RNA sequence: AGCGUUUACUUUGAAAAAAUUAGAGUGUUCAAAGCAGGCCGCCUGGAUACCGCAGCUAGGAAUAAUGGAAUAGGACCGCGG
């Protein structure tokens, strides 16, 4: 179940078991290489990309079209981000509920769930230490939390 | 010929007999704008089940997708020159033995037995993709590898399971049978 | 989580051989299951089981023959030397007779009897009578 | 009932069952051709977007994105595709 | 059930169950003994010759005796096999 | 003669004080013991097994960790140095 609530949600995404491409699509490997790019360019995430192509242009997985996955595709050509863009979401939502925390010094709630997200953050931010995508220096202080974007 | 044979090694009069044929479609036939740089690996020739005999091709592994492309096209003519003979292409893939305590890189998981014998199978039923995989463990011991088929392209590839099942038997040792399903396309 | 699959492959049989199911799906596949499960049938407890390939941990469908009273786990899988295999198969099994303690050794996954033949002790699966 | 063939379902369980609890999963969605009425073209929309798909040039929105599947516009021809 | 010479040394045998394939206990007295006729092909009349089941007793309670025998007979091609 | 990602695991071998325990022989008159004895000068004996763990040694490669190319300082192949 959920890590930080008790919870039991058995709702995700289930591929297919032909990992073959379709017939009707025209779009080839470096024409949606081509518009990763562009997405990205534009200022997007691995996970909007994804979601932006298979709605519009019809594109079930890229790794099954193309060779590789989104991320690993955008880093190659040098696009990817510094910090991965799950850390990222976790960082910005304890920026905003800090803030929040700041005037509302009354929130018992606010203040346990703040707990949690930075928690999470430092469970997170430590397997990324050990793959060596952080440099081992390191470390999420909430002082020095809202310059990271 | 058009037949680059990876040792420095001669492609026998069986294998160069194909090699010229494929020079000579070329030559005479709509699509040798496509036949400029694909070429052969080798050739041999299996004995199927019953009275029948079953030509086989290799492929360089880059170029396969190019030959995907012409496959059904190409193979009707090839099988109009042979006559009572049935053929189909298949990429070679190179097999690195799994590395012993005893004794060069990181074996990558595409040079592996089970994942070529995967891609051997994905590339015999060509215009007939794979949809299901079921290992049938027989109570002597012995597995049997039980294959569902896409069912466009059953009227078409219907009467070559038992040229598959001969071929697969030979290239890799293992026991198969393609079906053919009613209950998902 | 799920730490065992093998524990979680055996509890399936062992409730589903009780109420009287004449077969039973378990879930995720691994070499082990069906190296135990391939031991289990040599000796004739189990039928001819057919293993179900998704582009993931693989399903088993096995045709069950009333005749399995037990098939357990042993965890941890502790290093049985081959002296001290009596005293396992002693207060494991029911009798001298019957039963089987299955053990994964140098040479591969086999019975107690035949890892006795081999001269060869190892880690302890389980077992099935 | 002890005996059910567990490898041999009939395919209204199979499209019953949770698409997770299947013998092999497979997606509840699809990918659909929608064209408007005006235009001559066919765009390939996804079941469930979840993004407002635009024909061409910003011409008119052409499905609304919902809890589970998509809104198509009232006066939109869909035919959904396979493979 | 015989000794290092070969002599059959236990007392009875017991029956197993058709369905489950468990002994029948000496005292499991919901335990049927059940002999369906077999008919002549050309007349459909009763020869003189059954195809006789037993069942145990958790299977009758627990309400897989019809099933069971269906199968049992089904197999037998006593009941047709379209059905 | 020299080699060969590492370790845990299992099997073999080496080295392991006697006494004690298990145990082969032997009519202490039987026995507990004892290491004696037996044959009409001679023939025997004073065995063997166990001694966890750690260290040492040589086979096995299932199971369980760990490692190898991803800003390519990649392996191999040869030339230029």
């Amino acid at each position: 179940g959920r890590m930080h609530a008790p919870g039991k949600g058995l709702s995700q995404s289930a591929l297919p078991y032909r990992r073959s491409v379709p017939t009707w699509l025209k779009l080839t490997s470096d024409d949606v290489k081509e518009q990763i790019y562009k997405l990205a360019k534009k200022g997007l995430t691995p996970s909007q990309i994804g979601v932006i192509l298979r709605d519009s242009h019809g594109v079930a997985q890229v790794r099954f079209v193309t060779g590789n996955k989104i991320l690993r595709i955008l880093k190659s050509k040098g696009l990817a981000p510094d910090l991965p863009e799950d850390l990222y979401h976790l960082i910005k939502k304890a920026v905003a509920v800090r803030k929040h925390l700041e005037r509302n010094r009354k929130d018992k709630d606010a203040k346990f769930r703040l707990i949690l997200i930075e928690s999470r953050i430092h469970r997170l931010a430590r397997y990324y230490k050990t793959k060596r995508v952080l440099p081992p220096n390191w470390k999420y202080e909430s002082s020095t939390a809202s310059a990271l974007v | 010929a058009k037949i680059v044979k990876p040792n420095g090694e001669k492609p026998d009069e069986f294998e160069s007999g194909i090699s010229q044929a494929l020079l000579e479609l070329e030559m005479n036939s709509d699509l040798k704008a496509q036949l400029r740089e694909l070429n052969i690996t080798a050739a041999k020739e299996i004995e199927v089940g019953g009275g029948r005999k079953a030509i086989i091709i290799f492929v360089p592994v880059p170029q396969l997708k190019s030959f995907q492309k012409i496959q059904v096209r190409l193979v009707r003519e090839l099988e109009k020159k042979f006559s009572g003979k049935h053929v189909v292409f298949i990429a070679q893939r190179r097999i690195l033995p799994k590395p012993t305590r005893k004794s060069k890189q990181k074996r990558p998981r595409s040079r592996t037995l089970t994942a070529v014998h995967d891609a051997i199978l994905e590339d015999l039923v060509f215009p007939s993709e794979i949809v299901g995989k079921r290992i049938r463990v027989k109570l002597d011991g012995s597995r049997l590898i039980k294959v569902h088929l896409d069912k466009a392209q059953q009227n078409n590839v219907e009467h070559k399971v038992e040229t598959f099942s001969g071929v697969y038997k030979k290239l890799t040792g293992k026991d198969v049978n393609f079906e053919f399903p009613e209950f998902q396309l | 989580v799920r730490m065992n699959v093998l524990a979680d492959a055996l509890k399936s049989i062992n409730n589903a051989e009780k109420r009287g199911k004449r077969q039973v799906l378990i879930r995720p596949c691994s070499k082990v299951i069906v190296r135990f499960l391939t031991v289990m049938m040599k000796h004739g407890y189990i039928g001819e089981f057919e293993i179900i390939d998704d582009h993931r941990a693989g399903k088993i469908v096995v045709n069950l023959t009333g005749r399995l009273n037990k098939c357990g786990v042993i965890s941890p899988r502790f290093d049985v030397q081959l002296k001290d295999l009596e005293k396992w198969q002693n207060n494991l099994l029911p009798s001298r007779q019957f039963g089987f303690i299955v053990l994964t050794t140098s040479a591969g996954i086999m019975d107690h009897e035949e890892a006795r033949r081999k001269h060869t002790g190892g880690k302890i699966l389980g077992f099935f009578f | 009932p002890l005996a059910k063939d567990l490898l041999h379902p009939s395919p209204e369980e199979e499209k019953r069952k949770h698409k997770k609890k299947r013998l092999v999963q497979s997606p509840n969605s699809y990918f659909m051709d929608v064209k408007c009425p005006g235009c001559y073209k066919i765009t390939t929309v996804f079941s469930h977007a979840q993004t407002v798909v635009l024909c061409v040039g910003c011409s008119t929105v052409l499905c609304q994105p919902t809890g589970g599947k998509a809104r198509l516009t009232e006066g939109c021809s869909f035919r959904r595709k396979q493979h | 059930m015989q000794s290092d010479a070969g002599e059959f040394v236990d007392l009875y045998v017991p029956r197993k169950c058709s369905a489950s394939n468990r002994i029948i206990g000496a005292k499991d007295h919901a335990s049927i003994q059940m002999n369906v006729a077999e008919v002549d092909k050309v007349t459909g009349r009763f020869n003189g010759q059954f195809k006789t089941y037993a069942i145990c007793g958790a299977i009758r309670r627990m309400g897989e005796s019809d099933d069971s025998i269906l199968r049992l007979a089904k197999s037998d091609g006593i009941v047709s096999n379209n059905f």
